[PDB]
């Protein structure tokens, strides 16, 4: 029957949001606390992401993460996945069958060193930009 | 005399009273805490003076106490036991400062604090005192309990919390009287099943604020209430405010349910034939002169508010029975606009306006604002004026370099010893997640000095981490981290070029000036300076000056200061002569900066100059592209973006000018052209 | 920076006793004095005990009456709305003055102690939120202007 | 908070409408009412069942008033302890259940009612024309001329003043717009 | 005692905290070190915790190992709160005896100073003493300034002991005489410093008046010492931060320092003002051994001069010998040469001697409680007078004493004269409280003295005004910019202009202020003795409370007795004056165990 | 253009103020009793609400101390205390006040006093010197001219044998704990206190509304005399102790009367 109306609800927000960023951030390990500081420096940097959808009606995610997925299970996931990519490398190199082509500089075996001292451990998360030098639909058209 | 107030009688006390019935559903903010020990009566109970609680504002400043009473109110709330930045962290944290030294290190992962170390770290022992009671009945207030239960709650609260005095001793009677009285009313129904605290807390709430005064109602002065219900009482003069629409008449809505509203009766009140009767009997009662007035304007938008019906009703009767024998015959609805025209009285917004001071009907009897409504006054002259001053005989390096720091300050807070004051900046609410301004250039300071000397770079990283004032876990770790690598980039280009140099003194007489100091670390390469900052022109200016200083007196060799992102100052050896010149004219400028205001300002005035200055030819280039990309630099060093604070955002210069002007801005070039050239002209 | 300004004098009016705090609002831009004004009032013993005798009046005022009515006794003896009228472009920042008098009074009516209201104000300067009350408002209505 | 409205209600029923909660004591619906009469009806007599299962007494001041009228106007002697006069000055709102007890009241003991009305003539409302004659038959008099005056400036044409519902049209318009509470108690 | 006994909710969190899930035997030991620490007692010996503990015997059931930790060191070890002296602890326990790690620091830090640093300067003895004989014109017997000012430019560090009106600023200003006649080429900047800003004041007048009497030179006079600083001024101390800004890296560029009254020097104050001097200064501490003591935990000069009694070396005897041109006494045995060496005792009193019973009061304070009856009994000297309190009546006697004493003021005052005649016949006659508030204080003596002169035609006040002619007012905190320290009497009165107060400045004039100008003011009828520290009275009346209380002991009837210049009363019982004699503030401190070895 | 401002000739309005009588100014005993004006607030509606003719009855001592919230241990001490000055008698001819009836008292009397005539205090101190013996001493008191209402709440009226008495309460009374609470003590604390102008006040006002109410109304025939009630002065050997009754010299009242009226 009798309600008190707020005018300004950013405080309770900003409230709610560290209590998001305490319960989820700081139990993390260090190889995912590394990725999630490379995503964000603090709450603040999530609420100012998130500011737009908090207020008003929640909109629907297309294709959302499953109920069981956690922040290991997608760190996990993504170092298997790079992993792969880093034996089939280690598998598959000290060969050249390509053709030379004009664009194609003769200096892609220095890339191919940059990409020997890659695979070290899986412990980062920011792969190199030479790999944008081994695709097929570059090499293709180069 | 105004009556039907609310009655106010103690708001620290009532107030306080409510905030501790709130005990267990509150945070325990620090805030809140000192909010607590601002009553006088909570400070005088546990022995705490205003002395003691000035002290305690910068002891729960810099212990790092944000939230949190204890490890199980952290644990409560669901969140994980962080173990910092608590209550009891900043009370193990001020007890080790008062037992163990700073300089020995961490005990128990907790830094001490160094401040608390005499005898006024007993109030810390008041202040723990105070935070346990504030634990017993958190523990208490959060069960529910019975109302025959919760007799003496209130009263045990009185006694332990509050001191009785000869002020508060009436609100602690209304409140002992109150809860009394609602613990009466819910017995006398004999109530068997628990009460929630909240539920009395809210009662308690509303009924302390229920009280009225109307004692000073007809005492004789003029009298100021609310329209009352079925009182008329004939005056000669009646006034009328708030009669705006949507303020008057009241409007109660039902309650929906009620039987009342859906079949009326005659003998049936509503508040709305209530209030048309009131304003009914404020019609008649009124004898000699009715005044209404109502806002019409908004003072927001300037929007038209429109009067209430009952006000335009009355003015529609007016304007259709009555007329003004100016136009006897001229039409029924012009005639009664011109009545109504006539009566509205549209007054001015300020009451500094001259149409209100205008001799005619109205006419105001403010004599205030008479002469600030005749605009016959003088205007604000100017701040700067020629003042005698003599230069006396000595005059020590620091206080030239207190001078060059900042000219416009040196000629406020030493010459007319005027230092603006600005208050302490308050305790934040959260603990820091980030590092950025003085605490990260602190911590940047001890990291280089640290890593200067080749020290352990992880025993500074855990004595960092004892006082809290790095994020907790991974963050902190990544912050130290980085911080360690741009401060070791940094030292391996400090302690490239280093060598063991002692302090020297300098005493030199330049134009019968003598000049008495010391300068610090003088290694036989030269001048060795290093600084986690950015490249700035007063670094570069004190570096100029400390050369100045240094090559004036033996000392053949260069002088050098490394700042961030390879920033580096560098200046050749000079001549005796050449620096015995530059010396007084720098004071020539100090002696002409304590008579008159020397307007040279180091950023601004230096980013202009450079970019006119043309180092390869040593001289100023005077064409049109480099003449507008020195105004360029100068409105961005001046005022910069929302990003970084300006020059020009400062509190020096805005009681100078208020606005940039072209021709004190071409005076600051001129005085930046005259003194700042041989900071750009030497460098190398 | 007129609210510092009045965060200034209301600080010299609280204490008096101290100078620093006294000498740092009088040199402000509300009372409107020059550089050699000030020195000869540094100077002067006799003229800065007459302004402490006045500004202990006005803690006196301040203390029995209220808040606006020591800012008027302030405004109407120094004289300053004239000035400020008079000066080209002070008459926003008396219409600034006047908006932070009336936000004073408002707030000091909720206030039993004296310097509860120093450290309101402390706060509201250290905060910029925005209110629909506290906000600025048009400083003149009779003179055209462009309208951005 | 539904238990304050409730006896809210509740007492403005125990003043205005007594009649309802003697119906509602015997367990029987008034026709014409609400939907939360449904709920209403069984809440009350509950009530009045609990205060009958503790110590408190029975009696309230709705089931009393009809008591207290029966029991002044089949008494022969006046009992003691009643004041000897009565004044009410400044009021201007009273229920009918009240007037009806000062009537008894004032049978006994003489009761003056100081009642401020603006107009001088009749300008409330009628209920039934054999109610208009009565009031044409009841005269003022004057207290100090002693002169007996009408009600209405018309008495041959008071009938056609009224409406057929029983309202009276007022010439003033704002005593016709404001006064309705006044209205209804000069009724 | 008494009030060891009711804990203070410090020394109880103390011991909740730091103990905590451990022992109450550490738990215990932490709050007994917690309150002596509050007391003053920089150590706590392990027999008084051993012995004086009801629950010794509880706690050594409470304990449970293979050796049952008898001890208490093993028991105070085995927790991780107390230590040897390596692990960063807040308690150290090293020499049996418990303390905490700053205490322990600074004492450690103090000896380090007073055993290690302090060295000998070999200088010319025959231009010294040639100074000697040019400076000092008395050669006939032994004279102790002399040999105070050859042991002072002999030595490095060295401290002057002596009481009030002794001559000891006359021996300053021979010291510093001899210091600019010795180093003629060499440079010398002379500093000096003070605990208090008023004691300051009364150093810079005295060596003002000192240094003009004496002649020098033109190179001399440049070489005068300017001004005497506080020890927070020198040092550099903030409001907010601790931070010094000569803590640790740069030292004071000083030559020599003299630092007056050591007495209210306290142990954190001493020890930062050790960290800040090079290795190359020299410093001469000044105050009495007898002396009150420090105002926070510690006593530095006490413990300093309590070995002055044994006397100097075999070796210094004959130095000082050789360098005086007298017979200078050797002192027996050898315990610490270098400290004994640099103390010097101060005993011939120029001011008063042996005729006088203000000098023999205070030497039978030191003494026990019959010598000072016998002294106060026969024939009172003509100097010293014994009035009893017990009841109303001798309070009546008590406000018409001082009635009679405030006479000359009372007197000057309704005359209606000049204020500095009314401020120089104020400061004749003072009485000295011991509290504050209650019958017997501060306050209470003032509101009955404002209700006796508002009852008898001396005093004409108004209920409202409350600035009446005639009040005496004190200020509290200090104040360079109106140029009053703290413990500065004023005197507010109306000269024609108003009611202003008026302040006798020590340059000689006076001042008046507007008392809306003044920063703090309290009534000032009966000071306290540890606020009257500095200043000098012809007439003091010592007024002693009838409660038994700890601050009346046998070093505030020797301020009290020494607060007197000629004339001397007391108000006191017998058995108060004969329990506060007996009972001696000692500290408990690691001093007399680090300087015997 | 000139503009200027209207100036009021004139003040705005006359010293006008409805103001009262405080505007123009072992282990458990009574004496031991806490003195303050809570308890003294506390005893008067003890004394107000409890009935003369009925014995007091402890469990209604009992109640009101709960809802005062004292101590319960005081309970069986302040009934004893009640009934022991319940038994003194107060009165010049012994008379108790267990024999007045509810009808013959009249508790707390609300009266508005008119004065139309500026109230000069040294036009008024002299006229109550005059026939006052109490004004020897007590120095004048200093107010404004006081023209409007005088407000006034008397403690108790009460008839006997047709003769009026007024009674009032005062129970601070922090000073004496023995029985040195004589006559020469109330009289000094009513010289101190000023109660002398109080209790003429309130002979006024009886007077005035003994004229008003009853007809053929002499005032030496009916009014008696005014009683002040100290309550911790009364004890059970002494009658005396504690009641303190005064009478006008009957020609103050008209002089007063006169001096109010105009």
């Amino acid at each position: 029957f009798e309600q008190q109306l707020i005018e300004d609800e950013s405080l309770l927000r900003y409230q709610a949001c560290a209590d998001f960023w305490r319960r989820h951030c700081y139990p993390l390990p260090r190889e995912i606390a590394q990725v999630v500081f490379e995503t964000w420096k603090g709450p603040q940097a999530l609420l100012r992401d998130i500011n737009r959808y908090l207020q008003g009606e929640a909109p629907v995610i297309k294709a959302p993460p499953p109920d069981d997925e956690t922040l290991a299970s997608r760190h996990a996931q993504i170092v298997a996945r790079i992993d792969t990519v880093k034996q089939q490398w280690r598998d598959a190199v000290g060969e050249l069958d390509a053709l030379i082509e004009s664009s194609g500089i003769d200096r892609r075996k220095f890339n191919r060193s940059n990409q020997a001292k890659w695979i070290d451990k899986i412990s980062a998360w920011a792969e190199e930009e030479t790999n944008s030098y081994q695709l097929p639909e570059s090499l293709e058209k180069f | 005399a105004i009556s039907d107030r609310r009655a106010r009688q103690s708001h620290p006390v009532l107030e306080a009273f409510i905030s501790l019935l709130s005990l267990p559903d509150s945070r325990f903010v620090s805030e809140d805490v000192l909010a607590l020990l601002d009553v006088p009566v909570l400070a005088a109970r546990f022995d705490i003076t205003e002395e003691g609680l000035r002290y305690l504002r910068q002891w729960v400043n810099e212990s790092g106490i944000r939230w949190g009473i204890d490890d199980d109110n952290v644990r409560e709330l669901e969140l994980p036991a962080t173990g910092q930045h608590t209550w009891r962290f900043g009370l193990t944290r001020m007890l080790l400062g008062y037992a163990m030294e700073s300089a020995q290190g961490e005990w128990q992962s907790v830094l001490p604090y160094d401040e608390s170390s005499g005898l006024i770290a007993e109030l810390v022992g008041h202040l723990a005192s105070l935070l346990m009671q504030l634990n017993i009945w958190r523990r208490g207030l959060a069960q529910e309990r019975p109302l025959e239960e919760w007799l003496p709650v209130c009263r045990d609260m009185l006694n332990a919390f509050f001191l009785p005095d000869a002020e508060t001793e009436a609100a602690m009677t209304l409140i002992e009287q109150q809860w009394q009285a609602i613990i009466a009313e819910g017995l006398g129904a004999q109530y068997g099943d628990a009460v929630p605290l909240s539920l009395l807390r809210d009662e308690l709430a509303q009924r302390l604020d229920q009280e009225r005064i109307s004692q000073r109602f007809l005492a004789g002065p003029v009298n100021i209430c609310t329209l009352m219900p079925m009182r008329s009482i004939p005056f000669k003069v009646v006034c009328l405010l708030g009669m705006n629409d949507g303020v008057y008449p009241r409007q109660l809505a039902p309650l929906g349910f009620d039987l009342m509203s859906q079949k009326p009766k005659r003998g049936d009140r509503s508040r709305r034939d209530d209030d048309r009767y009131l304003f009914l009997e404020a019609l008649i009662s009124a004898q000699q002169k009715l005044y209404i007035s109502y806002i019409g304007r908004s003072i927001q938008d300037n929007s038209e508010r429109f009067p209430s019906v009952l006000v335009q009703e009355l003015i529609d009767y007016i304007g259709q029975s009555h007329y003004l024998p100016g136009d006897e015959a001229l039409n029924c609805d012009e005639s009664e606009a011109r009545v109504k025209a006539h009566l509205t009285c549209l007054h001015t917004r300020m009451p500094f306006d001259p149409q209100n001071y205008q001799p005619g009907e109205r006419q105001s009897y403010a004599r205030e604002w008479l002469p600030a409504a005749s605009q016959a006054g003088k205007a604000h002259s100017e701040f700067v004026q020629p003042l005698p001053f003599t230069l006396p005989e000595t005059v020590p390096l620091e206080t030239l370099q207190r001078f060059w720091a900042h000219p416009v300050r040196a000629f406020f807070q030493m010459r007319l010893q005027v230092n603006f004051r600005t208050e302490d900046s308050e305790i934040p609410d959260t603990e820091p997640f980030i590092l950025e301004g003085l605490s990260r250039y602190q911590i940047n300071q001890q990291l280089l000095n640290a890593l200067v000397e080749q020290d352990d770079a992880e025993r500074l990283f855990r004595r960092f981490r004892a006082a809290g004032d790095l994020p907790y876990g991974a963050f902190g770790e990544i912050f130290w981290e980085t911080q360690c690598q741009e401060m070791q980039q940094l030292a391996d280009r400090v302690i490239a070029c280093r060598q063991p140099g002692q302090s020297m003194e300098i005493d030199l007489a330049c134009n019968g000036v003598q000049i008495t100091g010391w300068l610090p670390q003088v290694q036989p390469d030269g001048l060795l300076r290093w600084r986690p900052s950015l490249l700035s022109v007063a670094q570069g200016m004190q570096l100029w000056l400390e050369h100045l200083v240094y090559c004036a007196s033996g000392g053949n060799g260069e002088s050098r200061l490394f700042l961030r992102k390879d920033g580096e100052w560098r200046f050749p050896p000079l001549a005796a002569e050449q620096a015995l010149h530059y010396l007084s004219q720098l004071i020539e400028g100090y002696r002409e900066g304590m008579s008159a205001p020397l307007l040279v300002l180091p950023e601004s005035g230096g980013a202009w100059l450079k970019t006119c200055y043309d180092a390869q030819n040593d001289a100023m280039l005077d064409d049109d592209s480099t003449l507008q990309k020195a105004r360029t630099k100068f409105l961005q060093a001046y005022e910069g973006n929302m990003m970084v604070r300006g020059e020009g955002d400062d509190i020096w210069y805005q009681r100078l000018w208020r606005q940039l002007t072209p021709e004190t801005m071409e005076a600051i070039v001129e005085q930046s052209q005259r003194f700042l050239l041989p900071l750009f002209r030497f460098n190398q | 920076l007129e609210a510092q300004e009045m965060l200034w004098l209301l600080q010299a009016v609280m204490t008096p006793e101290r100078e620093n705090t006294l000498r740092s609002a009088l040199a402000t831009s509300m009372m409107g004095l020059n550089a050699l004004d000030i020195e000869t009032l540094n100077n002067d013993e006799h003229a800065w005990d007459v302004v402490v005798e006045e500004f202990d009046g006005y803690r006196q005022i301040w203390r029995k009456r209220g808040v606006m009515p020591m800012l008027r006794a302030l405004m109407s003896a120094r004289n300053i709305a004239e000035n400020l009228l008079a000066t080209a472009g002070g008459e926003r920042r008396l219409t600034d003055i006047l908006h932070i008098s009336e936000l004073l009074q408002e707030a000091g009516t909720q206030l039993e102690s004296e310097h509860a209201l120093v450290r309101w104000l402390s706060q509201h300067i250290l905060e910029p939120d925005s209110n629909a009350s506290s906000q600025q408002m048009r400083l003149e209505s009779d003179k055209h202007l462009v309208q951005i | 908070q539904l238990s304050s409205k409730a006896a809210d209600l509740f007492d403005q029923y125990l003043v205005y409408r007594p009649d309802w909660l003697a119906q509602w004591e015997t367990g029987h619906l008034v026709e014409g009412l609400g939907e939360a009469q449904a709920w209403q009806a069984p809440l009350w007599k509950a009530l009045v069942e609990y205060t009958h299962q503790l110590g408190q007494p029975r009696w309230h001041r709705a089931n009393l008033y009809q008591r207290f009228i029966e029991t002044l106007e089949s008494a022969t002697t006046c009992p003691p302890g009643l004041p000897s006069r009565v004044f009410i000055c400044g009021i201007s709102a009273l229920p009918p259940v009240y007037l009806q007890a000062l009537q008894a009241l004032g049978k006994h003991i003489e009761i003056h009612l100081l009642f401020t009305n603006p107009c001088r003539y009749y300008w409330g409302d009628i209920k039934d024309p054999a109610y208009l004659a009565k009031l044409l038959t009841r005269q003022r008099r004057h207290s100090f001329e002693d002169r007996e005056l009408p009600l209405f400036r018309d008495s041959e044409n008071a009938g056609q003043l009224f409406n057929s519902d029983g309202e009276q049209d007022v010439g003033n318009p704002l005593l016709a717009s404001w006064g309705k509470l006044g209205r209804d108690y000069i009724y | 005692a008494v009030e060891h006994k009711q804990l203070r909710p410090l020394d109880v969190q103390f011991a909740l905290t730091v103990a905590g899930d451990e022992h109450p035997a550490v738990t215990l030991a932490a709050a007994l070190l917690s309150h002596d620490a509050g007391e003053g007692h920089v150590c706590l010996p392990l027999s008084r915790l051993e012995n004086n503990e009801a629950s010794h015997p509880l706690l050594a059931t409470c304990v449970s190992e293979i050796g049952e930790l008898q001890n208490w060191e093993e028991c105070l070890l085995a927790s991780q709160a107390v230590s040897r002296g390596d692990e960063p602890t807040p308690m150290i326990l090293c020499g049996d005896r418990l303390y905490l790690n700053r205490m322990w620091c600074n004492e450690r830090t103090v000896a380090r100073f007073f055993n290690e640093v302090n060295h000998a300067i070999e200088v010319d003895e025959a231009l010294l003493a040639q100074t000697l004989d040019k400076l000092f014109p008395v050669s006939d017997e032994i004279n102790w300034q002399k040999v105070a000012a050859a042991v002072a430019l002999t030595r490095r560090i060295s401290v002057i002991s002596g009481g009030p009106g002794t001559g000891k600023t006359t021996t300053v200003a021979k010291l510093l005489a001899a210091l600019i006649q010795m180093a003629d080429g060499e440079r010398c900047r002379i500093r000096l410093a003070a605990p208090t800003g008023k004691a300051a004041a009364r150093l810079t007048e005295s060596l003002g008046k000192a240094l003009r009497q004496l002649p020098l030179t033109d190179e001399q006079k440049k070489r005068i010492p300017e001004d005497a600083s506080t020890l927070h001024r020198l040092l550099g101390a903030q409001p907010g931060s601790q931070r010094l800004r000569h803590h640790a890296g740069n030292p004071l560029h000083l030559d020599v320092l003299v630092v007056d009254e050591a007495s209210m020097i306290d142990l954190p104050m001493m020890s930062r003002l050790i960290d800040a001097l090079p290795d190359h200064a020299r410093v001469i501490f000044l105050g009495d051994r007898d002396q009150l003591a420090s105002v926070e935990a510690g006593a530095v000069l006490g413990d300093i001069c309590a070995y002055a009694n044994a006397g100097f070396t075999a070796e210094r005897a004959r130095q000082l010998s050789r360098l005086t041109g007298t017979h200078v006494p050797a002192g027996t045995g050898t315990e610490a040469a270098s400290l004994r060496d640099s103390l010097c005792l101060l005993q011939k009193s120029y001011r008063f001697g042996s005729d006088s019973g203000i000098g023999q009061l205070a030497a039978a304070i030191n003494r026990g409680d019959k010598t000072a009856v016998k002294t106060v009994f026969q024939q009172d000297f003509t100097d010293i007078e014994k009035r009893l309190l017990q009841s109303g009546e001798d309070y009546i006697a008590m406000l018409e004493e001082a009635l009679a004493g405030y006479g000359r003021y009372l007197d000057l005052l309704q005359a209606r004269a000049e204020p500095d005649l009314i401020i120089q016949a104020f400061n004749e006659y003072q009485l000295l409280c011991a509290l504050r508030e209650g019958p017997f204080g501060v306050a209470g003596l003032n509101e009955r003295i404002e209700q006796f002169m508002q009852q008898k035609r001396k005093i004409h006040r108004h209920p409202h005004s409350r600035w009446y002619e005639g009040r005496p007012v004190m200020i509290a905190r200090n104040d360079s910019a109106l140029g009053l320290f703290n413990g500065d009497i004023g005197i507010a009165l109306d000269r024609g202009q108003g009611t202003r107060v008026w302040f006798a400045m020590p340059d000689g004039n006076i001042k008046s202020v507007q008392p809306s100008r003044l920063p703090e003011h309290e009534t000032t009828w009966a000071m306290t003795v540890h606020k009257s520290q500095g200043s000098e009275f012809d007439h003091a009346a010592l007024i002693l409370p009838s409660q038994r209380t700890p601050v009346v002991t046998r070093e505030l009837v020797y301020t009290a007795v020494t607060r007197a210049r000629r004339r001397l009363s007391l108000y006191a019982d017998e058995r108060i004056l004969s329990a506060a004699i007996a009972t001696r503030t000692e500290r408990r401190s690691g001093l007399a165990a680090l300087f015997s070895s | 253009a000139e503009l200027n401002a209207k100036t009021l000739q004139r003040l705005p309005g006359d010293n006008w103020r409805v103001t009262s009588y405080s505007g123009l100014q072992p282990t458990l005993t009574p004496h031991q009793f806490p003195r303050g004006a809570s308890p003294g607030t506390f005893l008067h509606s003890l004394f107000e609400d409890l009935d003369f003719t009925q014995p007091v009855d402890p469990n209604w001592v009992r109640e009101k101390l709960e809802l005062g919230g004292f101590e319960s241990q005081w309970e069986p001490v302040l009934t004893e205390w009640i009934t022991a000055v319940l038994q003194a008698p107060l009165n010049e001819t012994g008379v108790s006040l267990s024999q007045l009836s509810a009808r013959n008292k009249q508790v707390e009397m609300e009266f508005y006093l008119p004065i139309s005539e500026p109230l000069i205090a040294s036009q008024l101190d002299t006229l109550i010197r005059q026939f006052d013996p109490l004004s020897a001493g007590c120095p004048p008191l200093e107010f404004m001219q006081v023209r409007g209402m005088l407000k006034g709440f008397i403690d108790l009226v009460f008839r006997h044998e047709g003769r009026y008495y007024l009674l009032a309460y005062k129970s601070n009374w922090l000073g004496e704990d023995s029985s040195a609470y004589t006559q020469q003590a109330m009289a000094a604390a009513m010289q101190a206190h000023r109660y002398d102008l109080q209790y003429q006040l309130y002979t006024l006002a009886l007077h005035r509304y003994l004229r008003h109410r009853i007809a053929d109304y002499d005032y030496e025939h009916h009014f008696g005399g005014v009683i002040y009630l100290f309550l911790r002065g009364v004890d059970k050997e002494h009658p005396q102790q504690g009641i303190y009754t005064t009478r006008p010299n009957a020609g103050l009242i008209a002089l007063m009367d006169e001096m109010f009226a105009g």
